[PDB]
DNA sequence: ATCGGATGTATATATCTGACACGTGCCTGGAGACTAGGGAGTAATCCCCTTGGCGGTTAAAACGCGGGGGACAGCGCGTACGTGCGTTTAAGCGGTGCTAGAGCTGTCTACGACCAATTGAGCGGCCTCGGCACCGGGATTCTCGA
DNA sequence: TCGAGAATCCCGGTGCCGAGGCCGCTCAATTGGTCGTAGACAGCTCTAGCACCGCTTAAACGCACGTACGCGCTGTCCCCCGCGTTTTAACCGCCAAGGGGATTACTCCCTAGTCTCCAGGCACGTGTCAGATATATACATCCGAT
C-alpha cells in the first residue's frame, strides 16, 4: 500500500554491519563485517544463516547471483572469489587488477557477472573457464565508469567520469548507443552514480551538480547515436543543499528516495507526481551506508555505522 | 569535640558563604555533566574552555535564587526545615510550572 | 588631520568608534553625528559612575585591587539601578549580607 | 552513550553550601534529588538552544557567546563574558 | 493441479505421530508422539537431526516461532519447556498450569507466548525467564486451539462451546465475540496473514471460516468429516490458492478459498488425520494422524 | 492519422492526430481522453526538442512514430 | 594576530579619574565590556525600534529621549537626560 | 439559602460559566485623568479604550487569587489572608 | 481627588468566586484595592507617554495594547 | 501574476513579502523566506480553527464565539507553552475547583 | 478626510476555516483574536530571524534563518510539523 | 543568672612568584573636503466624534442583625537532622605529545535590488437577510431539616 | 432514608442589527533584463581538548548518638457568611461643538556617497610587586560547672 508510518527498533544479529540487500523479494540480508567475514541474517523471520570467512581484508560490497548459489563480494583486497551460499566455501578464484564498485547478475545469464573497475573499462567475468571480457568503451579509458544491467539484464549500461554515458550488449559488446549530458548553464559536470529498477525501465541518476535526475531506459537507443539530454525530474534539496552520495528505487515501480549522509534527511517523491510526500525523522550521528526497500511491499531499513533503522508498516 | 546542639555552626556557615565569592561546585563534575547532557543533541561536540564556566556560573546564580523563595515559603508554614513540597510550590508560583 | 571627535567636548570615552558601531550595525538607514556621540555621552557618565561605587566599596574595604563584587553590592544595595537591573547576573559577584528574623535564636 | 551515571556527580555538600548562600538553616534529607531534577531540567533548555546557535553557525564547537545568547533569550542575562 | 506426490515415508516415534508441524521458516520438522519425544526430522531430505527428550507425558501440540529458535511443547506434566534447536537441552519452565495442557503456540514477533490448559484461561510467560505473567479467561471448556496474527497484536480463542473470540493482546480482553446459534465445537483456529478471516475448523463435518469484520455467517465447507477430533487447517499459495485440512473419514482433503471444490484428496492414511502442515517456501506436505497410522507422508510437488 | 505516445511506465498509447491540427488541441484532446495534465506532459522526438505553441505540420515528423511523453511536474 | 575590538585602556583611565590608586585584574574589564556592549546591543535595538515605530528614515535625540522617560524610572532619567543635555550643548556649540 | 459552603460552590461554578467584565468606568476615568495630570493633564483619549483596559485588569485579579489560593492550601487552612496576598505577589517577582 | 473606593465589596467577591476560593477574611479588601491602584497607574503611565510622543496632544485606542504588551502583558481583540 | 497558488497556500505571498521589505528586519531579504513563512502561518492558524471548530460544534454555534477559542488553547499543552504569557478578551476562564475544598457530606 | 486603507487577514483565515470546517462561520471579535494571532506570530517570527541574520554576520534573510527561527521559537512536536510543511511548501514553489 | 575552658575567628610576620602594568612597531579605519537629491515639516484646512452636559430609573450595593464552623494556642512524642570523626576514593595538580581538529585569505559564479509598465485581486460603500438578541412560560434537578 | 422550596434549562415567539454579498474603483505584483556583488571552495596556518599515565590529598562515605522540632490531638471563641432592607450613582436615553486627527504643498537642508593621509591603537616584549602560604597570638562564644 501506501509510504511507510511505523518506525521499528534495530536488527543487529552481530555487532559490526556495514552493507545490506535484498534477493528477490526480501528473504535474507546479506551484511559484510569489516573484519573479512560475510554474515547472512534472515529477515522477515530474526534469524541468521551462515557467517563466512571470507579473508583477512574486509569487503565493502556484496550481491547474489542469479541462481543463488554465489555470494560475489567486491573485496578490498582484489580477491575476486565465488563463494558457495551453501557450503560457505571458496568455488572459484580470480584476481582482478582493480577493485569493484557494485557486483550484479544478469537475471537470465549468471555466467557473466558485472564488475566495476577503477580508471579502466567495465570487466564482464564468465565463470564457466574463468574468462575476462573488457567492455568497450569511449573517450577516456582512465574514468571510474560504473556499469549496471536494465531491468532484464538485456542491456548494460555504462557511465564514465567525464559526462558521456553509454549503452551496449550484455553479450554481444555492440557499442551503438551513446549519451552526452547537459552542461548546465556554464560547467559542465561528473555524474557519480547510476541506479535502476524491477519494473517500467526506469533510473535514477546522481550527479555531481548536488541535483539529482531520473531518465528511461528506452531513450538512448531511440535518439541514434548522441542526441539531446532531457531530464524527467529535476529533484533537489533547496534549504541546505545536501550533498547526495546513496539512493536506491521503490519497489512498486512508483516512488524515488534520495538519501542524506549525516542529517538524516531521508527524502521520499513519486514518479507521477513529484512533490514532497514525507520526510524521515531520523537520530542525527551515523553515515548511511545502504537503503533498499521490498521489491514488493514499501518498506525502508537504512543500515549505517552497525546499526539498522527501519520504518515499515 | 564534643556533640554539640544543633543550629550555632550553621549561623556561622552561613555569615561566612553569604561573604564570600567562589564557586561551590566543584569545576570537573561540572565539567562531565555538560559533556554528557550534550549528547542527546548533537554527537561529538568540543566545548569553549570559558563557554562552559560562564554557563555553569549561571546555574549556580539561579539555583542560589530558587533557594531563597523556597526558604520564604518555609517561613509561611511556620516551621524551619525545607521539605520538598516548598520547592513544588515556589517552582509554580514562579511562573516556571 | 587632528584633533579626534572624542575630545572635540572634552569628552574621553571613544565616540568614532561608536559612531562607527552605530553605522555599520545595520539598525537603520541614515546614521547621525549625535545619537551614538549621546551614547558615548551616557557611557562616559554611567561608567564613571559605576567605577565610582566601585572604587567607593573598595576604600570602605582598603582593597588595592578592586574586584566585580563591589559593583554587584553597589548595584544590589541601590534602589532604582536594582528596579532597572531587575533580571541580572554579575561574574564572580555574589549576594548582599541578609538574614530572617525568625531565623535567628 | 546513555549510563545512569553522573547525575550524582553534583555532591550533598555543595547542595548545602548553596542553601546555606541561600540563606537557610534546617534543611530536610530529600530535597537533594529533586535538585539534581531541577538543576537537570534547567541545563537541558539552555544546552538545546547554545547547540542550535552553533548547528546554524556551521562549526561543531559553542563559544562563550552562543550561550549568553541563548540565556538573554530566555530572559536570564549575563554580565562578565562579552 | 497440484500434482503432490509422496517422496519419504516417516516414522520414528512410538505412540503416535499426531503432531508435525512445518515452521513457517520451512527448516526443520519437528515431529511429536505421546511418548515424551521431539524428533527433528530433515524437510527436502529427511535427515534425521536428533531426539529432544525431558519431559514426563505425550505432548498435545508443538510450535516453533518464526526463526523457529524457540520450541514450545504441550506437555501435560504441569510443566512446559523450551529445548533449543542448535542443541535439544532445556532454556526456561512454564510453571504455572493446574492441569494437562491443551494447546500452545508461538508469536511471529517472536516476544510472546500463549499456553492453554483445563484452567478454562490462557496463560503468557516471559521468554526471557518463563514467569507467570497473565491469566485471561478464555472461554469455559478446554482451549483446543489458540495462536497469534501475523501482525502481533490479535489472539484467535476456540474452544469445545462454539463461540469465537478474537482477544486483544494489548489489553487481554476479547474484542468481538461471534456467536452461533447452534453453538456446534470448535477444534482449531488459524490466522490470515491480513488478519481479516479465521477459520475455524468446526466439529459439525464443516470448516466454517468467519469474518470478524461484521459477524456474518458465511459458506460452508463440506466434502469431509469433522466430527469428533481435534482437526487442524492450514494454508497453501505457492503451487496455487489452497487450504488444506484433515479429515475423518481417515485422508487429507484440500479446497479453495471461496469456491468450495475439492481438488486433491491425500490418501494413504489409515486412520483420522489430526494435524495438517504445509511448507511454507515449498510444495510440501506433511500429515499427522492418530494411533492406527503413526507415520509422516511428505509430499512434495513444484507447482 | 495515427502516431503513439509513450509514457514513463513504458505503456505506448494510440492517438490520432490531424495534419491541419495545431500541438495544443492535440493536448487538449489528451487532456480530456486520459486527464494527465498538458503541464505535467510534453512532445520529444528522437531526443529532439518540440514545443507546445507549434504543429506537427511544421515540425514534420515521419508517420507511424512514437513520441517520448516525457512526464513534468504540474504547472 | 588578527584584529579585534575590546575596550582597554578608556576603562582603566575613567578608574583613574576619580580612583588614582587601585587597578583591576581580567575580569573586571571583561564584566565592563559586557556591559558596555550589552547596553549598546540593547540600546541600539531600542532607538531603531523606537524609530521605525514612527515612520522616518534617521536616527534622531528625541527619540531617545522619550524612549529614556519610557524606560528609566525618575532619579536615573534625570542625571542620564541631564548629562545628555550638557552633551549636546557643548557638542553643538563647538563643532 | 443557608448553609455557607454549597451556594458558594454554585455561584463559583456559575462565575467559572460566565464571561462579564465588573469594574465601573467614571471612578477609571477619573483615575486615569489624575494621574496623567501628576504627570501631564488634558490629554485626549479615545471611548472603547476603557473597556479594554478594564478586560486586563479583571484577567490579573482573578489569576492572582488563584495563587493566593495555594498559598492558603500550603498553611492547612482555607480562608485566605491579606498575607498570602503578600507572600504571592513577592515571590512571584512583582515588588 | 478621592474616588478609589467605588470598586465594590461584592464585586471582588465575584473575582475570588472566580479564581477558585470559598473563604475569604474581612480585611482582605484594602490591599486588593491597593493591587488595583498599583497596576492601574503603571499602566495608565505608559499609555499617556505612548500618546504624548505623537507629536500631538491627544490620546489614541491602539496605546493601551502598546502599553499593556510593553508591560509584559498582551490582549488579544482590539485591533 | 499569482505565487500563493504557485505552492498551494492561501495566505498570501506577495503581501507578506511586502510586509517583511518594509519592516526593516535587514537589508536584503530572501526569496524562499516568504513562502516558508506563509506555510508555517497555514499551518499554525489551520491548527488553532480545527479544535475552535470542534468547541463550536460543542456549543453547536455556527459562528465560533471566543471561549471556545479560549477553551481549544488552554486545554491543550503545546498551545499553553506557546500563548502563555497571554491573555485572551471575553474568553471567560477554563473550569478548575481544588480537590482539598471539595465540600461533601453523607 | 481623505480615506485610507489597511488590510487585515480576514478572507485567508475565512478560507481556511471553510476548507477545514464547511459548516461553521465567525464573528468579527473572533475576526480580531484570528488577526492579532497572525500579527503576533508574524512579528515574533521575523523579529528572531532578524536578530539571528545580525548575530550571525549575515545581511541576508534567507530561508535557513526562518527554520531556525521555528525551530527555537515553536515548542516540541509543533516545530518538526512546522518545519516539515515549510520545506513542502518551498520545494513545491521552487519548481514550477 | 553567672563564670571558666576548649575551640573557632580575626590579625601580624618572612617572600616570592606568577600576574599587572609599562614601553613599542607601523597598518587599516576616520575625519578633512564637497556635492546633489530626496525626506520632511511647516502653514493651512475641513469634518467626526469625544469632550461635555442633561432627563429616567434600577438592579445592585450600603448598612444593620443571627449563628456555627474554622482559626489559633498549647502539649506531648518519637523521629530524622546535626555535629564529630575515621577512612577510602576519587578530585587536583603536573606534566607530555598531537592528531585530528578550528581558523585566515584569493577569487569568481550565482542571486537579489531596481525599474517600466502592465491589470486583476482586493478593499470600500450600499443592500440584505437571517443568526441571534430579548422575552414569555413550563419542565427539570438539588439541597437539608423534619 | 424521605418532601418544600428553591434554583436551573429548554421550547417556542418575535423582531432586529451585524456578517456576507456585490459593484466599482483602484495600486501594487509581476516579467525581464540589467548590474553589481558577496559569499562560497580550496589552499595553507595554527593548536588544544584530549588520551595517558604519576603522585598527592581534600573530602565525601559511612557510623554514632543526642535531641530540637514536626506532627497529631484537644479545646475555645470569634467572625464570616447570609438574610434582609432602604437607598442610591452609574448606567440607559439624547444633543452639540470645535478643534484637532488626518490630509495636502512644499522648499530646504542632512547626509549617502566619494577621495584621503594620518594616527593611534592592537600584538609583543620586559620590568616589578601584592596577596597567597604557613606560622604565632589575642579574643569571642558554645557549652558545661555552680
Amino acid at each position: 500500500q501506501n509510504y511507510p508510518e511505523e518506525a521499528d527498533g534495530t536488527l543487529d544479529c552481530i555487532s559490526m554491519a556495514l552493507t545490506c540487500t535484498f534477493n528477490r523479494w526480501g528473504t535474507l540480508l546479506a551484511v559484510g563485517c569489516n573484519d573479512g567475514r560475510i554474515v547472512i541474517w534472515d529477515f522477515l523471520t530474526r534469524g541468521i544463516a551462515k557467517i563466512i570467512s571470507a579473508h583477512i581484508h574486509p569487503v565493502c560490497s556484496l550481491c547474489w547471483s542469479r541462481d543463488g548459489h554465489k555470494l560475489v563480494s567486491a573485496s578490498t583486497d582484489n580477491i575476486v572469489s565465488q563463494w558457495d551460499v551453501l557450503s560457505g566455501d571458496c568455488d572459484q578464484r580470480f584476481r582482478f587488477p582493480s577493485p569493484i564498485l557494485k557486483v550484479q547478475y544478469h537475471p537470465r545469464d549468471q555466467n557473466k557477472v558485472l564488475v566495476c573497475p577503477m580508471k579502466s573499462a567495465p570487466v564482464m567475468l564468465t565463470l564457466s573457464d574463468s574468462k575476462h571480457v573488457v567492455l568497450p568503451v569511449d573517450d577516456d579509458s582512465d574514468l571510474n565508469v560504473v556499469a549496471s544491467f536494465d531491468r532484464r539484464g538485456e542491456y548494460i549500461y555504462t557511465g564514465n567520469a567525464k559526462g558521456k554515458i553509454l549503452v551496449l550488449k550484455t553479450d554481444s559488446q555492440d557499442l551503438v548507443a551513446s549519451f552526452r549530458v547537459t552542461t548546465g548553464t556554464s560547467n559542465t559536470t561528473a555524474i557519480k552514480s547510476i541506479e535502476f529498477a524491477r519494473k517500467g525501465s526506469c533510473f535514477l541518476i546522481n550527479t555531481a551538480d548536488r541535483i539529482i535526475r531520473v531518465y528511461d531506459g528506452r531513450e538512448i537507443l531511440t535518439c541514434g547515436r548522441d542526441g539531446e539530454p532531457e531530464p524527467m525530474q529535476k529533484l533537489q534539496d533547496l534549504v541546505n543543499r545536501t550533498p547526495w552520495k546513496k539512493c536506491c528505487f521503490s519497489g512498486d515501480g512508483e516512488y524515488i528516495v534520495a538519501g542524506s549522509a549525516r542529517q538524516h534527511a531521508l527524502y521520499i517523491w513519486e514518479k507521477s507526481i513529484g512533490n514532497l510526500v514525507k520526510i524521515l525523522h531520523g537520530t542525527r550521528g551515523e553515515l548511511l551506508l545502504d537503503v533498499a526497500w521490498h521489491p514488493v511491499r514499501p518498506i525502508i531499513a537504512s543500515i549505517s555505522s552497525g546499526v539498522v533503522s527501519i520504518w515499515a508498516q | 569535640p564534643h556533640r554539640y546542639r544543633p543550629g550555632t555552626v550553621a549561623l556561622r556557615e552561613i555569615r561566612r558563604y553569604q561573604k564570600s565569592t567562589e564557586l561551590l561546585i566543584r569545576k570537573l563534575p561540572f565539567q562531565r555533566l555538560v559533556r554528557e547532557i550534550a549528547q542527546d543533541f548533537k554527537t561529538d561536540l568540543r566545548f569553549q574552555s570559558s563557554a562552559v564556566l560562564a554557563l555553569q556560573e549561571a546555574s549556580e546564580a539561579y539555583l542560589v535564587a530558587l533557594f531563597e523563595d523556597t526558604n520564604l515559603c518555609a517561613i509561611h508554614a511556620k516551621r524551619v526545615t525545607i521539605l520538598p513540597k516548598d520547592i513544588q510550590l515556589a517552582r509554580r508560583i514562579r511562573g516556571e510550572r | 588631520k587632528a584633533k579626534t571627535r572624542s575630545s572635540r567636548a572634552g569628552l574621553q570615552f571613544p565616540v568614532g568608534r561608536v559612531h562607527r558601531l552605530l553605522r555599520k550595525g545595520n539598525y537603520a538607514e541614515r546614521v547621525g553625528a549625535g545619537a551614538p556621540v549621546y551614547l558615548a555621552a551616557v557611557l562616559e557618565y554611567l561608567t564613571a559612575e559605576i567605577l565610582e561605587l566601585a572604587g567607593n566599596a573598595a576604600r570602605d574595604n582598603k582593597k588595592t585591587r578592586i574586584i566585580p563584587r563591589h559593583l554587584q553590592l553597589a548595584v544590589r544595595n541601590d534602589e532604582e539601578l536594582n528596579k532597572l537591573l531587575g533580571r541580572v547576573t554579575i561574574a564572580q559577584g555574589g549576594v548582599l549580607p541578609n538574614i530572617q528574623s525568625v531565623l535567628l535564636p | 552513550k546513555v549510563l545512569r551515571d553522573n547525575i550524582q556527580g553534583i555532591t550533598k555538600p555543595a547542595i548545602r553550601r548553596l542553601a546555606r548562600r541561600g540563606g537557610v538553616k534546617r534543611i530536610s534529607g530529600l530535597i537533594y534529588e529533586e535538585t539534581r531534577g531541577v538543576l537537570k531540567v534547567f541545563l537541558e533548555n539552555v544546552i538545546r538552544d547554545a547547540v542550535t546557535y552553533t548547528e546554524h553557525a556551521k562549526r561543531k564547537t559553542v563559544t562563550a557567546m552562543d550561550v549568553v545568547y541563548a540565556l538573554k533569550r530566555q530572559g536570564r542575562t549575563l554580565y562578565g563574558f562579552g | 493441479k497440484p500434482n503432490y506426490a509422496l517422496k519419504f515415508t516417516l516414522a520414528g516415534h512410538t505412540k503416535a505421530v499426531s503432531s508435525v508441524k512445518f515452521s513457517p521458516n520451512g527448516e526443520w520438522l519437528a515431529s511429536s508422539s505421546a511418548d515424551k519425544l521431539i524428533k527433528i526430522w530433515g524437510a527436502y531430505d529427511g535427515k534425521f537431526e536428533k531426539t529432544i527428550s525431558g519431559h514426563k507425558l505425550g505432548i498435545s501440540d508443538v510450535a516453533w516461532s518464526s526463526d523457529s529458535n524457540l520450541l514450545v511443547s504441550a506437555s501435560d506434566d504441569k510443566t512446559l519447556k523450551i529445548w533449543d534447536v542448535s542443541s535439544g537441552k532445556c532454556l526456561k519452565t512454564l510453571k504455572g498450569h493446574s492441569n494437562y495442557v491443551f494447546c500452545c503456540n508461538f508469536n511471529p514477533q517472536s516476544n510472546l507466548i500463549v499456553s492453554g490448559s483445563f484452567d478454562e484461561s490462557v496463560r503468557i510467560w516471559d521468554v526471557k525467564t518463563g514467569k507467570c505473567l497473565k491469566t485471561l479467561p478464555a472461554h469455559s471448556d478446554p482451549v483446543s486451539a489458540v495462536h497469534f496474527n501475523r501482525d502481533g497484536s490479535l489472539i484467535v480463542s476456540s474452544s469445545y462451546d462454539g463461540l469465537c473470540r478474537i482477544w486483544d493482546t494489548a489489553s487481554g480482553q476479547c474484542l468481538k465475540t461471534l456467536i452461533d446459534d447452534d453453538n456446534p465445537p470448535v477444534s482449531f483456529v488459524k490466522f490470515s496473514p491480513n488478519g481479516k478471516y479465521i477459520l475455524a475448523a468446526t466439529l459439525d463435518n464443516t470448516l466454517k471460516l468467519w469474518d470478524y469484520s461484521k459477524g456474518k455467517c458465511l459458506k460452508t465447507y463440506t466434502g469431509h468429516k469433522n466430527e469428533k477430533y481435534c482437526i487442524f487447517a492450514n494454508f497453501s499459495v505457492t503451487g496455487g490458492k489452497w487450504i488444506v485440512s484433515g479429515s475423518e473419514d481417515n485422508l487429507v482433503y484440500i479446497w479453495n478459498l471461496q469456491t468450495k471444490e475439492i481438488v486433491q484428496k491425500l490418501q494413504g492414511h489409515t486412520d483420522v488425520v489430526i494435524s495438517t502442515a504445509c511448507h511454507p517456501t515449498e510444495n510440501i506436505i506433511a500429515s499427522a494422524a492418530l494411533e492406527n497410522d503413526k507415520t509422516i507422508k511428505l509430499w512434495k510437488s513444484d507447482c | 492519422m495515427q502516431i503513439f505516445v509513450k509514457t514513463l511506465t513504458g505503456k505506448t498509447i494510440t492517438l490520432e492526430v490531424e495534419p491541419s491540427d495545431t500541438i495544443e488541441n492535440v493536448k487538449a484532446k489528451i487532456q480530456d481522453k486520459e486527464g494527465i495534465p498538458p503541464d505535467q506532459q510534453r512532445l520529444i522526438f528522437a531526443g529532439k526538442q518540440l514545443e507546445d505553441g507549434r504543429t506537427l505540420s511544421d515540425y514534420n515528423i515521419q508517420k507511424e512514430s512514437t513520441l517520448h511523453l516525457v512526464l513534468r511536474l504540474r504547472g | 594576530k588578527t584584529r579585534k575590538e575590546s575596550y582597554a585602556i578608556y576603562v582603566y583611565k575613567v578608574l583613574k579619574q576619580v580612583h588614582p590608586d587601585t587597578g583591576i585584574s581580567s575580569k573586571a574589564m571583561s564584566i565592563m565590556n559586557s556591559f558596555v556592549n550589552d547596553v549598546f546591543e540593547r540600546i541600539a535595538g531600542e532607538a531603531s525600534r523606537l524609530a521605525h515605530y514612527n515612520k522616518r528614515s534617521t536616527i534622531t535625540s528625541r527619540e531617545i529621549q522619550t524612549a529614556v522617560r519610557l524606560l528609566l524610572p525618575g532619579e536615573l532619567a534625570k542625571h542620564a537626560v541631564s548629562e545628555g543635555t550638557k552633551a549636546v550643548t557643548c557638542y553643538t556649540s563647538a563643532k
